[PDB]
């Protein structure tokens, strides 16, 4: 095995899809987005947190406007309503 | 408590250091409402303004109260978040960078 | 008030050697500096240690003259009397600002030598060569000193 | 040598037309936040790419509003602070 | 000029009758303006005839000095030690920057001496007015040597010191 180049197999596990949620390389990129030269390292656990809360809010308002329609299916126009409820407006497609 | 101008004596260290009156000044005016600014002197603004906007137009006391309470609190809540522009940096003045970064970051000039 | 009250510290451990005594004059807590800073072989200034060291001399209290050390330096700023270049390395910076050279005046400045390790490489190849032996710098001077001129070490061979 | 792609990074993200969030975990991630509020949900396919654009341009437009609060600190990264003030001058915090 | 042809020839006649270390010798050019103002007592400063006077002693720079004193004395007022008085009354004030500054001092002014670089020059009026038993100054050695210390500053002269070294209680008896 080793720390290094391994001879059989290495770098990650197996196991997926039931403890996941975290993208590094993303937020570098959407930093990047924004203009920045460093990121400073700790921030990957604040921006997870912070997406998580921006996602709950617009997500309660769509399952909000769901459950009014009387379906289990989520829809775009669902989606930019509850965007443009909250000033998103989301223009997008709508059509 | 004596404070003697003269010449004789070499001031004190705790003469109402710069920021003590603040800290007095903060507790009296939070613990009372009030119009903080001048009343006369924003009613000539308001009438002004509006006489290039409109060339006649009258006014009545509780538009000009609504309007200057509004902006009170406006400036009022805008120092609030200035002074947390201020804490950035290791500094406890408001100063013109801040007032940049916070208008920028709302909808204000941006 | 300062001048009357915590000044009569001064009529009793300064009256003791610190006065306008005629076989030599003393400081009156206004003229110290000088003597450490003018008389000094720093290049870039001195330092909080070494004025320290500088003023401590028989008549210095210091019962709370550190303190005054610093507020009549920040006073003297204030007031415009001393020159001042920042540095981190030197543990210091009072200065003033000297007639020898002007205001303006560029980062690098000159070089300097020790010859400290000039004695021991006078013996570092001698090791490598025959006459390898006991120490032999100044005769038995240089096992006292270890550091000897010729005069320095002439004087006492003749006295 | 550090630092000198990520001016090159701006170049290219910047005209670029895309997303950087990886799709699939967040096809999963919308699902655990709308199951707890309500069971048996089914998404759709615009709606997972509508939810994400949106969350996108908001990591954007806050980083760009982190960007203003390093150099006002005399900084050239994003420490955790600049996020902090940033949601609470917009007013998005609270 | 620091080294060219106006130096060049010059440096012969400087090995007779220079600055020698030994005992005291006629003061460099860079420090005869000093030494004519440490020794002037004005409280207003040294006029320029008073300059001109003071460093007429012995062999000087005479010759050119008519341009060469006023050309280094902007040299150093350029730079900040050299405070002058206002006024017409006196041609000049030209004062070495010596006690504290920047303080106002309405007209005072005492009787005063110095300990730092005074003594050396100050044995030499007692030589000219009224001699000497060594009850001034700060004994041969200030003048021998300048790095010195206390202990060797004051040993070499007299064996009898104070509470920390022997007892002076019997020399400060005999006066």
């Amino acid at each position: 095995k080793g720390l290094g180049k391994g001879g059989a197999k290495r770098h990650r596990k197996v196991l997926r899809d039931n403890i996941q949620g975290i993208t590094k390389p993303a937020i570098r990129r959407l930093a990047r987005r924004g203009g920045v030269k460093r990121i400073s390292g700790l921030i990957y656990e604040e921006t997870r947190g912070v997406l998580k809360v921006f996602l709950e809010n617009v997500i309660r308002d769509a399952v909000t406007y769901t459950e009014h329609a009387k379906r289990k299916t989520v829809t775009a126009m669902d989606v930019v309503y509850a965007l443009k409820r909250q000033g998103r407006t989301l223009y997008g497609f709508g059509g | 408590r004596k404070s003697a101008p003269a010449t004789g004596g070499v001031k004190k260290p705790h003469r109402y250091r710069p920021g003590t009156v603040a800290l007095r000044e903060i507790r009296r005016y939070q613990k009372s409402t009030e119009l903080l600014i001048r009343k006369l002197p924003f009613q000539r603004l308001v009438r002004e303004i509006a006489q290039d906007f409109k060339t006649d137009l009258r006014f009545q006391s509780s538009a000009v109260m609504a309007l200057q309470e509004a902006s009170e609190a406006y400036l009022v809540a805008l120092f609030e978040d200035t002074n947390l522009c201020a804490i950035h940096a290791k500094r406890v003045t408001i100063m013109p960078k801040d007032i940049q970064l916070a208008r920028r970051i709302r909808g204000e000039r941006a | 008030m300062t001048e009357s009250l915590v000044l009569s510290p001064a009529p009793a451990k300064p009256k003791r050697v610190k006065a306008s005594r005629r076989s030599a004059s003393h400081p009156t807590y206004s003229e110290m500096i000088a003597a450490a800073i003018r008389a000094e072989k720093s290049r870039g200034g001195s330092s909080r240690q070494s004025i320290q060291k500088y003023i401590k001399s028989h008549y210095k209290v210091g019962h709370n003259a550190d303190l005054q050390i610093k507020l009549s330096i920040r006073r003297l700023l204030a007031a415009g009397v001393l020159k001042q270049t920042k540095g981190v390395g030197a543990s210091g910076s009072f200065r003033l600002a000297k007639s020898d050279k002007a205001k303006r005046s560029p980062g690098k400045k000159k070089k300097a030598v020790r010859r400290s390790t000039s004695p021991k490489k006078a013996a570092r190849p001698r090791k490598a060569r025959s006459p390898a032996k006991k120490p032999k710098a100044t005769a038995r001077k240089a096992r006292k000193k270890s550091r000897a001129s010729p005069k320095k070490a002439k004087k006492p061979k003749t006295v």
